[PDB]
RNA sequence: UGGGAGAGAGAUGAAAUGUGACGACCCUGACUGGACGAACAGAAGCGAAAGCUGUACACUUGUAUGUAUUUUUUGAACAAGGACGUAAGCUGGAGGAGCGAAGAUGAUUAGAUACCAUUGUAGUUCCAGCAGUAAACUAUGCCGACGAUGUGAUAUGAUAUUAAUUGUAUUAGAUGAUAGAAAUUUGAGUUUUUUGGCUCUGGGGAUAGUAUGAUCGCAAGAUUGAAAAUUAAAGAAAUUGACGGAAGA
């Protein structure tokens, strides 16, 4: 039988896409059939937030943050519990940001 | 971290040394600088085998940091054998470790979780240079054992001190 | 006023999952004041990149840097970079807390991980690294 | 100390100290101390002090706490006494503010140009811009056409040639520190499509001045 | 390759060979080469299909929307024939940074010539030609008439004017309705109350895409393609249990 409506990925009216590579294993995966997450972490820890204040030569300053984008194949992704098995009737829910 | 067992003293009228593969020692973790307060006896007869991860001779789990400590015992590489006669006229094959110039090796130790600090004393077996054998001698407080044979022959050890060195 | 007994220096830290290297130099970057890596203090090969051995590697840095007259320190943090996964190691936050704790002030913190515009072929086949 | 010593087969005292000097456009021209090693007497250390480069924050030069993103690097060519003199050859933005301006569901436009100063030197500049949200807030699709990215790029070529045509280094460095380019390119570029966040990323030197 | 400095760097679940006082690894100043266009980047666009992302010019080319422009039936699909066709693989010359079949070493194992790790050649890059196979899949040949509401997307015209609702061509999704063995479903609907036109393919499993003949190709090989002797099953969709060296509360 068929499992999903779009078969593995969300690609329509095209023929092909160039492949990208996973970070953990390193196998080639097409760019549509990938799992991508986004998270922003600061340079300093919150546990070390007060201790820089007594060592600052400056009066006031801002702590900066950096962003990251990650890519995975679906074998690596389910193994690290990024994406989990869901119910059959509950598979059709889509959480857009 | 590969250690050895090396005995250094002043030797005369001996040919080799032998012992049982059993040593009490004091161990210490390498994740926390913690000394285990009790002595631990290790034997070459206790086996612990897992198929596809590891294999070891003794096992331990730390108390302060819960880091695994595995100890293994190997035999001596330069192990030779000489024939010897008994009281009655026959031949018997004995094994021993040959004493080199002021040095003698006994066994190889190895460790993948922690360090070794100090090894206690073992009642070694002494081999006579002029083809004789005595079973079990215990080194005294003076760190020096001497014994006289009946037909005016004498062997002695002077300042027996054990050591360990990693390689 | 900048005497020979007090000045400002720059600190580089290269932290991966395997090792952390602390390198402190002057404002130009041509002369090495001190350099002590985390593997130099540890004895077992598993514990080169641990946060335990980093705080030993950060405290002996503060002892020698007090002799050569450094007052304030700027910070440059980076990862592995290139085709290697570039994420910051465990020993990053440990080292920055231990130098400040000894009494040395901080000047500036910057992030200098080298990011390629385009990659080369990574290690592993078409089916990947399979353990 | 993983390595045993038998398995494998004070010069800091004799070092002279110098002072740095920035060009005198910024009010804080003093930066910090360097080091140099003197081997023996009758030796000239001036060959070693030329080729080095340093990098100072813009906010430390201006003595201001408002902006800190831009960054300046200077090249040494001459020594006077105990002082080392610098000249402007490099500029680049900080990495955290570069990553912050980019977004999903928004059109990014960038461009570049080579340009020549009054002296014998060639420079390069890089200009970026992103699109702005319209008051027609029904659309998440605020993308712009690829025809209009041509037209905004033509205006990017004009202001680069006009603001930095042949003015000298005193007008070069102060026009970057005041951000005259991106504000003027925001007014002119907004006629075709409304923009935001216009800035300069990097400045590269091609060939040296005699 | 020029400066500084003087013990380990690198990998793994955990290690070993290999590697460094003829000075690595790290921070610096300059150079030469080969490959590739990060983030923006989408159930978004173009193409007969295979496919197509740095900038500026030159040459060249689609579909759709408007409209009192020329001609007058010139149409759909196709035995014979013709062109294009990812990835490997072949002959000739250029080039070779990273990756790397075959070959050789270190661990695991009863045994590993396999998974792990270190090396290492052809190849993958460019030009000129042969070759014609893929889960080449929307597993749904091409043309033509009619169809229920709601939220979107690309292009463009009219009304209208800063506030909207409307025309044509594609396209994504949800709820009903039909049809179906069922999963599912604007066609896979308008069917036992079976007909608008035209090409190609199948007839229980296995032997078998195997023999033989013919036509192609430098070769590897490609297209066409049986039988003797055998056997009562092979198979598709879906309910109830049992099991998992499967996941959550
Ligand atoms: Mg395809
Ligand atoms: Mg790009
Ligand atoms: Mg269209
Ligand atoms: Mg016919
Ligand atoms: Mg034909
Ligand atoms: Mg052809
Ligand atoms: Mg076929
Ligand atoms: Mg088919
Ligand atoms: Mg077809
Ligand atoms: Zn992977
Ligand atoms: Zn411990």
């Amino acid at each position: 039988p068929v499992k999903r409506k779009n078969h593995g990925k969300n690609r329509k009216n095209r023929g092909s896409c160039k492949p990208v590579q996973c970070d953990k294993c390193g196998r080639c995966v097409p760019k549509d059939k990938a799992i991508k997450r986004f998270k922003i972490v600061p340079l300093v820890e919150a546990g070390s937030m007060d201790d820089v204040k007594v060592a600052s030569i400056y009066d006031i300053f801002e702590v900066p943050r950096i962003s990251y984008k990650n890519q995975y194949c679906i074998s690596c992704a389910c193994h690290a519990r990024i994406v989990r098995v869901r119910s059959r009737q509950g598979r059709k829910i889509r959480y857009d940001g | 971290m590969k250690y050895e067992l090396i005995a250094k003293a002043d030797f005369d009228n001996i040919k080799g040394l032998s012992c049982d593969q059993t040593y009490p020692a004091i161990l210490s973790c390498t994740a926390c600088s913690f000394v285990h307060p009790k002595v631990v006896i290790l034997t070459s007869e206790s086996t612990i085998k897992e198929p596809n991860v590891y294999k070891c001779n003794w096992e331990m789990k730390c108390h302060s940091c819960k880091n695994d400590i595995k100890v293994s015992i190997y035999k001596s590489p330069s192990l030779s054998t000489v024939n010897i006669k008994d009281r009655y006229e026959d031949d018997v094959l004995v094994s021993y470790n040959p004493v080199n110039k002021n040095e003698c090796l006994l066994s190889i130790l190895e460790c993948s979780g922690g360090e070794i600090r100090e090894i206690k004393n073992v009642p070694l077996n002494i081999l006579t240079d002029d083809l004789r054998l005595f079973n079990e001698k215990v080194v005294d407080e003076k760190r020096s054992l001497a014994e006289v044979y009946g037909n005016n022959k004498t062997y002695s050890i002077i300042n027996y001190e054990l050591e360990i060195r990693r390689v | 006023i900048e005497t020979s007994n007090e000045y400002t220096a720059i600190c580089h830290i290269k932290a991966t999952k395997n090792n952390t290297i602390i390198h402190v130099t002057d404002i130009t970057g041509s002369e090495t004041i001190c350099r002590i890596s985390g593997g130099m203090r540890v004895k077992s090969k598993r514990d080169e990149g641990s946060p335990y051995a980093a705080m030993i590697a950060a405290q002996d840095v503060a002892a020698i840097i007090a002799k050569r007259g450094v007052k304030t320190v700027h910070f440059m943090l980076r990862g592995a970079g290139g085709v290697k996964p570039k994420a910051l190691g465990a020993g990053a936050q440990v080292a920055v807390r231990s130098i400040i704790r000894s009494g040395i002030k901080m000047g500036r913190i910057e992030d200098v991980t080298p990011e390629p515009t385009d990659k080369v072929r990574m290690k592993g086949g078409h089916r990947g690294r399979r353990v | 100390a993983i390595q045993p010593p038998g398995s494998y087969a004070d010069n800091f005292t004799k070092k002279e100290w110098y002072n740095l000097k920035a060009p005198s456009v910024f009010p804080n021209n003093v930066c910090g101390k360097t080091m140099a090693t003197r081997t023996s007497n009758k030796q000239d250390l001036s060959t070693l002090l030329i080729g080095r480069k340093f990098e100072v924050n813009q906010a430390d030069l201006t003595g201001n706490l408002e902006e800190h993103a831009r960054k300046f690097s200077f090249r040494v060519n001459e020594v006077r006494g105990k002082d080392c003199i610098g000249v402007f050859d490099g500029m680049h933005m900080t990495s955290d503010k570069i990553k912050g301006i980019v977004r999903k569901w928004h059109t990014l436009i960038e461009a570049e140009k080579d340009i020549v100063t009054k002296d014998g030197a060639i420079l390069r500049v890089f200009v970026n811009a992103v699109t702005k949200k319209t008051p027609a807030c029904t659309s998440k699709r605020v993308y712009c056409k690829s025809s209009d990215e041509k037209r905004i790029r033509k205006v990017m070529f004009d202001i680069i040639e006009e603001e930095l045509k042949d003015q000298d280094i005193s007008k070069i460095m102060k026009k970057l520190s005041q951000e005259v380019i991106g504000k003027n390119i925001e007014k002119a570029g907004s006629a075709i499509y409304p923009l935001q966040n216009c800035c300069v990323i990097k400045v590269k030197t091609v060939k040296k001045a005699r």
